[PDB]
């Protein structure tokens, strides 16, 4: 026959031990076509390999070791990402073609610098469509990112990022680090955020968990990313670099998304090697010793067997093959040109890789549910289905999300307070009623004061709540109909009260002094009309308290509240309080100066008392729940009282006693 | 004899510009081996050299060193590379045969590592060798804001890491890092909404251009701004390239340029026998065809630097047995490189760029501070950092200004003044008040019963409170006096109750008329609303103490353009929480004046009396209007109650004795 040798390379160790799964893999995968004489009727096989631990000083070695001796290979087999890099970056020298089997670069799809190589590993940019739609499934959007200095971390990063931007999600915080994980995650835990994603190895993966649980950033709102196609026992080995135990590890890790993609058919179909995936996979179980579950490389070994059996073809299609060295270019172009319309059905579906790569549908989603691994769904991109189970547990069920805020209302006491103040109201309108029949029933000046006091008490009532009735947001309608109805109550029945005395102060030293005192109490209402024109009505809103008092929920708590009021209106209720002060006054001097007439003195001696004792503790305070409308109904309905029930006792009293 | 091959790896084809640079470093270097060929350091050995073209492509120049190793015999150490790529990769492969490659112009940090590269070795400084050197220069000249600017390539990106690396532990503030990629002209646009005074710049050659124009449309220059740049550009390169060259000079003047120093000027005999002027001298008239390098002198000292590294590891102990271990190297034996590596590492000696040493794969080189004198750059300091000395060129530094600028916005705070020529003629207004109450006083005992004796001492007692009102303020001779202010505002409130007790004990008494015992009950009366106001004021003491306080009025102006801002300052007698206490002594004052304006309305049918309580009642509420709204300034505010006081405090004596001495000197 002829031995054709073929060059190989598997890392049995390092950051990835696949090559000790897939070196029986390929054994098999060699003797199975070592079968058919109708593909090679004339050669056979050989294969030449060595271990690297993706370390370039042995890998250079052994590619001289390899290039500079006997006999004549002609495809080379790479394990590692920099190392295939490198070889197939200087491989052009010897018109060589090259096939790698692990690398996920994006920067490797270009042909200018690499127009001869190809890889069966597809990209790692199909974890970002699924990516944004479980973080579109609940609209979080303070995600922090840390990664590993290299460039086939950043070349993801950077494709997330232009993946992100148009979604319209910010990343906030984005760290980095090279070995040193204490000052990126003092960053961490100093800048408190809640989802981080992580883009690391796994020996940093167990030295970053240590300084997490060191620093204590795992718990409740925080949701760790990483990659999924590590082992499940890989926070049980022994590492003595670190002092961390393992079940505080455990209880650190637990209830995080790991993602992945499919690597085979989830099917049973059959190859032309009529055989299928689950019996490939029965006999993979077979011959390793070792556990899938501790071994590595396992989930990617059926990617190296349908890139044997599309070679195989491929040399089948090229069907005098003998004479090659590395000077001449004939039979490269011809076996590249043979190989480029490769195209066909293997163990893992249609295998085609002469595009732009990326050709699998399905991705998968697991997290960590109390010590094991477990299912959440499938998806596909281009028809967009994501398959679901509703198996995600969480803290007690929601999922934990960046940070909201309450807007709470500053509660009024519309409660038995607010019930007394009515019905004493309506007590002193009834009382008030009732005792004017009587005096009309058996002083017109007197019977406009009782009409003034009545609705002082009618007025009374309509100072509202915090916002109970059916129908608001006309707060400021009806708080300045209230207001404009006690001012021309309060002017009235203080007016009526002041000419008796203005004028028995006359007689001490017929329509004329009750018409001007009327038009007199009429001054007010213009006054009102000009606070009315220029600035009538606000409702303005004070955030007095501050925010987020709430004791377990991160939902800022914001009291608001509202008072009525004005463009400016502070200089204009001092001026109006100065002017019924100045009145009040006026009396309260003429009162001493004349001195009906006792009981009227003694009445006004009361309820100037009460009118300037009550108007500063209703202008200087703003706690209303049980200090500024209890002090001042408590003020307007003692006063009305009190002073209908002096200014009717002598009267039908006396009438009957 | 036995020939020690060694191999360099240098560009040599016209292709590219770098083939210049190594024949322009050839002449040195073989005039180096014909010295050693004169000298004759070895008997029985001779040193033979291949060189190999390389034009720093990866693919053939690892083609033609496994060419090398395949067909060359047992080379000895290997020589050079220049271009970073294959150096990188050579660094990391050269452990696979345990041998030792030394450059000469790798100029990037990432080497720094020996876990990654224990064999690696270079002379160039490198440069973060430029950071002892700035900070040395800051201190020489006191600068402490500044703004960094990094262009986003990863040479400048990694000496932005290593400013924080090399700065800790100094008073020294980083404010506007901006680190922009292809739009440095919004970057000046944030480093002018931030203003800092001294640019540390980090970017190419072209974007300097097109920086320095669209500064000049920010302005960014002139005598207030320093530019630290990194200058190693080739010679007038902003020659060739929206913005004309016009309207570039006359803003491309003062920026500072930080480079390597090539040579030295000691003109003292090194190793070789010989000057560097006298090395440069042979090296130029060595040459002639070739345009000048500048890498020749770092050549030259690393041949012989190898040539004493192996003879002093060629001593060994091992006679016979070295001898034969060195003739028969199959690439194999590590012992022999870790030998090697400790006599080539423990290298300290003197030769033509100073005395060399090696602190981790690097040389303490010599740092070139310049600046751009009048059209074209002129070496100004010189640095050398194994002794930390920063030399400079005194007579030969120019500047813009006078004085290397401050950097901080610097303030200066002075207290209100108030106007002197306002308060003169108040001060001579100071005394005819009272030297006509002293007279009235004498006009009384001339009558001579206590009403207007206590009415003069009201009016005495006011004029002197308004002289020593402002008095106290303005004029800080007398510091510790906002104690006292205080203790003159209890005398004035006296003189105050004592004249408006004389104005209202007199009314209520002809209200309550309208007998001497009741002459002493009044009397008794005023004293007890003096003791009250007496009690109010030990309550004044109790409730505060009314200290010093300064409000700091802070807007920050320049009269005449200089930086050194302007915030005056007010003193302030009271503690912010009398405002109760004061409220409620103008209540006090208010409600024991009101009764008089009352009354007055009342018996007006004490004549003039009620018009007089009434003329300065109005005048006394609006004196109060008037200080509670004010101290916005302190001189109107002041010279307004002045003119009040004077009104007031001698319109009392004018319209009670006005009429009284008229129709008494008929
Ligand atoms: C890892 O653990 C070892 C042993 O527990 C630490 O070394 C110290 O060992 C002595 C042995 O007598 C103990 O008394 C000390 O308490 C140990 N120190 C500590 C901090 O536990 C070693 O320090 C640990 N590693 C780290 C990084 O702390
Ligand atoms: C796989 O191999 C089997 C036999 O080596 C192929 O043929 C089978 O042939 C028998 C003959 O009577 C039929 O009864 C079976 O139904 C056939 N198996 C099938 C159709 O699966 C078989 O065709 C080969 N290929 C596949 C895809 O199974
Ligand atoms: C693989 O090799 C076979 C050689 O036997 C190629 O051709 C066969 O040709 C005969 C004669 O016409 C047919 O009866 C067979 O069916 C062919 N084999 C196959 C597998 O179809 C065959 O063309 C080669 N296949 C490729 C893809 O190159
Ligand atoms: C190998 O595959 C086919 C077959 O030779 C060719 O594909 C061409 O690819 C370019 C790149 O977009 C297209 O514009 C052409 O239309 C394709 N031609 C076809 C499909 O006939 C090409 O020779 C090779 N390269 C690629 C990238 O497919
Ligand atoms: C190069 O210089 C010396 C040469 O031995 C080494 O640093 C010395 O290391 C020894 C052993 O650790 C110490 O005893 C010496 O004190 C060190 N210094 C000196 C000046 O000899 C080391 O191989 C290299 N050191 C550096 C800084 O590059
Ligand atoms: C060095 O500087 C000082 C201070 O300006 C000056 O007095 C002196 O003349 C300078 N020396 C020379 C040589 O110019």
């Amino acid at each position: 026959r002829r031995a054709v040798y073929i060059g190989a390379l598997f890392p049995m160790s390092g950051g990835w031990p696949g090559g000790q799964a897939c070196q029986p893999a390929v054994e098999m995968a060699l003797e199975d076509v070592n079968s058919r004489r109708d593909i090679l009727p004339d050669y056979e096989l050989k294969l030449i390999h060595h271990d690297s631990k993706c370390d370039p000083g042995q890998a250079t070695k052994y590619l001289y070791e390899l290039l500079y001796n006997d006999p004549i290979k002609i495809i080379l087999m790479p394990g590692c990402s920099s190392v295939s890099t490198l070889v197939a970056e200087a491989a052009r020298m010897w018109n060589l073609i090259v096939l790698s089997y692990g690398s996920s670069s994006p920067a490797l799809s270009n042909r200018q610098r690499f127009p001869t190589f190809f890889r069966t590993h597809p990209s790692a940019t199909l974890h970002n469509p699924t990516r944004v739609k479980l973080f579109e499934k609940w609209g979080w959007k303070k995600i922090a990112t840390i990664q590993q200095t290299t460039e086939v971390f950043t070349s993801t990063l950077d494709d997330l990022e232009e993946r992100v931007k148009e979604a319209g999600i910010e990343i906030t915080f984005r760290q980095s680090f090279f070995s040193d994980p204490a000052v990126p995650v003092k960053n961490l835990k100093r800048q408190d955020a809640r989802i981080i994603v992580g883009l690391f190895y796994e020996t940093e993966a167990r030295k970053v968990f240590c300084e997490v649980y060191k620093e204590r950033l795992f718990g409740k709102k925080y949701v760790w990313f990483l990659i999924g196609w590590y082992a499940d026992n890989w926070f049980k080995i022994y590492d003595p670099s670190i002092n961390c135990t393992v079940d505080e590890m455990t209880e650190a890790v637990e209830g995080h998304i790991t993602t992945e993609i499919v690597m085979l058919n989830p099917a049973n179909t059959r190859s032309i090697s009529n055989m299928t995936s689950q019996e490939f996979v029965e006999k993979l179980t077979k011959r390793l010793k070792r556990h899938p579950e501790e071994t590595g490389g396992f989930q990617e070994a059926p990617l190296a067997y349908d890139a044997i059996w599309a070679l195989a073809l491929a040399l089948n299609k090229t069907s005098r093959l003998e004479d090659f060295n590395y000077n001449n270019q004939t039979i490269t172009d011809q076996i590249y040109r043979a190989m480029n319309s490769s195209s066909f059905e293997g163990v893992s579906g249609h295998v085609v890789f002469d595009a732009s790569g990326s050709r699998m549908a399905w991705t998968l989603i697991e997290q960590l549910q109390g010590g094991s691994y477990k299912k959440i769904g499938y998806y596909d991109s281009t028809k967009d289905d994501l398959s679901w189970s509703k198996t995600d547990k969480w803290i007690g069920g929601s999922p934990p999300a960046d940070q909201t805020l309450v807007i709470k209302t500053f509660r009024f006491l519309s409660q038995k307070l607010f019930i007394s103040v009515s019905v004493l109201s309506s007590l002193g309108i009834v009382l008030a009623v009732v005792c004017l029949s009587f005096n009309i029933y058996n002083p017109n000046l007197n019977n406009l004061t009782a009409v003034g006091c009545s609705l002082a008490l009618a007025a009374v009532f309509p100072l509202g709540l915090d916002g109970y009735h059916i129908g608001r947001n006309q707060f400021p309608f009806v708080c300045q109909a209230r207001l404009w109805l006690l001012g021309l109550g309060f002017s009235l029945g203080y007016g009526s009260m002041f000419t008796k005395i203005w004028w028995v102060h006359t007689v001490f030293t017929p329509w004329k002094l009750y018409a001007t005192v009327g038009l007199l109490v009429g001054m007010d209402v213009l006054t009102l009309a000009i606070w009315q024109i220029v600035d009538p009505l606000h409702r303005t809103i004070e955030t007095f308290a501050k925010e987020e008092p709430k004791e377990d929920i991160d939902v800022s708590i914001l009291p608001q509240l509202e008072h009525c009021s004005s463009r400016k209106m502070n200089t204009w209720l001092g001026i109006f309080y100065g002017y019924k002060g100045l009145l009040l006054l006026l009396g309260i001097f003429l009162a001493y100066e004349t001195k009906d007439h006792r009981a009227v003195g003694m009445a006004i001696y009361n309820v100037a008392v009460l009118c300037l004792i009550t108007a500063p503790v209703t202008m200087i305070l703003s706690s209303q729940q049980d200090a500024a409308f209890a002090f001042a109904s408590l003020a307007i309905v003692f006063s009305s009282y009190i002073t209908l029930v002096v200014l009717f006792v002598p009267k039908m009293r006396r009438l009957i006693t | 004899s036995p020939p020690l091959s060694i191999m360099g790896l240098m560009p040599l084809t016209k292709e590219v510009a770098k083939g210049s640079i190594g024949r322009g470093v050839l002449p040195a270097v073989e005039l180096a081996i014909e010295q050693i060929r004169n000298e004759s350091l070895l008997r029985p050995y001779f040193l033979d050299l291949r060189l190999y073209d390389t034009e720093c492509d990866n693919a053939k120049g690892l083609k033609a060193f496994y060419d090398a190793i395949k067909y060359g015999p047992n080379h000895l150490m290997v020589f050079g590379g220049v271009c970073p790529s294959v150096t990188s990769i050579i660094a990391e492969s050269l452990q696979g045969w345990n041998l030792v490659q030394l450059s000469f112009a790798a100029t990037t940090p990432v080497l720094a590592d020996k876990k990654k590269y224990p064999y690696f070795f270079r002379t160039v400084p490198s440069d973060n060798a430029v950071n002892p050197a700035i900070l040395k220069l800051l201190k020489h000249y006191q600068w402490k804001r500044v703004g960094t600017l990094t262009q986003d390539v990863q040479r400048f990106s990694e000496v932005r890491n290593d400013l924080t690396g090399v700065l800790y532990g100094e008073d020294i503030e980083i404010s506007d890092t901006e680190s922009f990629s292809n739009d440095p002209c919004t970057s000046v646009k944030k480093l002018k909404g931030n203003d800092v005074r001294i640019i540390l710049g980090q970017f190419d050659q072209n974007m300097a251009a097109k920086v320095f124009c669209c500064a000049y449309e920010e302005n960014m220059y002139g005598s207030k701004y320093q530019w630290i740049i990194p200058g190693w550009y080739e010679p007038s390169w902003w020659e060739q390239v929206r913005c004309l060259r016009k309207n570039l000079l006359a803003a491309m003047e003062g920026y500072i340029g930080v480079d390597f120093e090539p040579l030295s000027s000691k003109q003292i005999k090194t190793i070789s026998g010989k000057t560097p002027q006298q090395y440069e001298r042979e090296y130029n008239n060595k040459r002639s065809g070739v345009g000048p390098s500048k890498f020749h002198g770092y050549a030259y000292d690393g041949i012989w630097v190898i040539a004493k590294t192996l003879q002093r590891a060629m001593e060994t102990l091992h006679a016979s047995s070295r001898h034969q271990r060195i003739q028969d190297f199959n690439y194999t034996d590590h012992t022999l490189g870790r030998i090697i590596l400790n006599a080539m590492n423990e290298t300290n000696f003197f030769g033509v760029t100073g005395q060399v040493v090696f602190r981790n794969g690097e040389r303490m080189g010599t740092i070139k501070f310049t600046q751009f004198q009048d059209s074209r750059e002129v070496k100004v300091g010189e640095y050398n950092a194994v002794a930390d000395t920063l030399e400079i060129i005194n007579d030969t530094i120019r500047f813009q200004g006078s004085e290397p600028p401050k950097d901080k916005t610097i303030i200066l705070e002075q207290l209100r003044k108030i106007s002197l020529p306002l308060y003169s003629i108040l001060s001579a207004l100071t005394i005819l008040g009272m030297i006509m109450a002293s007279a009235f006083l004498f006009f009384n005992i001339k009558n001579r019963p206590y009403m207007n004796n206590l009415i003069i001492l009201g009016g005495m007692l006011s004029y002197a409170s308004i002289f020593l009102f402002g008095l106290d303020g303005s004029f800080v001779s007398e510091k510790t006096f906002e104690t006292l202010c205080t203790v003159r505002t209890w005398i004035l409130t006296v003189g105050y109750t004592t004249a408006f007790g004389a104005m209202f004990a007199k009314t209520w008494r002809v209200h309550a008329i309208f007998k001497i015992i009741k002459d002493q009950k009044l009397l008794v009366i005023v004293g007890g609303m003096l003791l009250i106001d007496l009690c109010i004021l030990i309550c004044w003491q109790a409730v505060d103490p009314l200290r010093r306080t300064v409000e700091k009025y802070s807007m920050e102006p320049d009269p005449a353009g200089r930086d050194i801002s302007i915030r005056p300052l007010l003193e302030h007698c009271e503690n912010t929480h009398m405002t109760i206490w004061l409220g409620i002594v103008y209540a006090y004052k208010g409600l024991l004046m009101l009764f008089g304006c009352f009354l007055a309305w009342e018996t007006r049918n004490s004549k003039y009396i009620g018009m007089s309580v009434y003329n300065v009642g109005i005048m006394c509420i609006i004196g109060a209007a008037v200080s509670f709204l004010t101290r916005d300034q302190p001189n109107v505010q002041f010279c307004i109650v002045a003119l009040v006081i004077i009104f007031c405090s001698t319109i009392t004596l004018c319209l009670v004795f006005v009429p009284k001495l008229i129709t008494l000197r008929t």
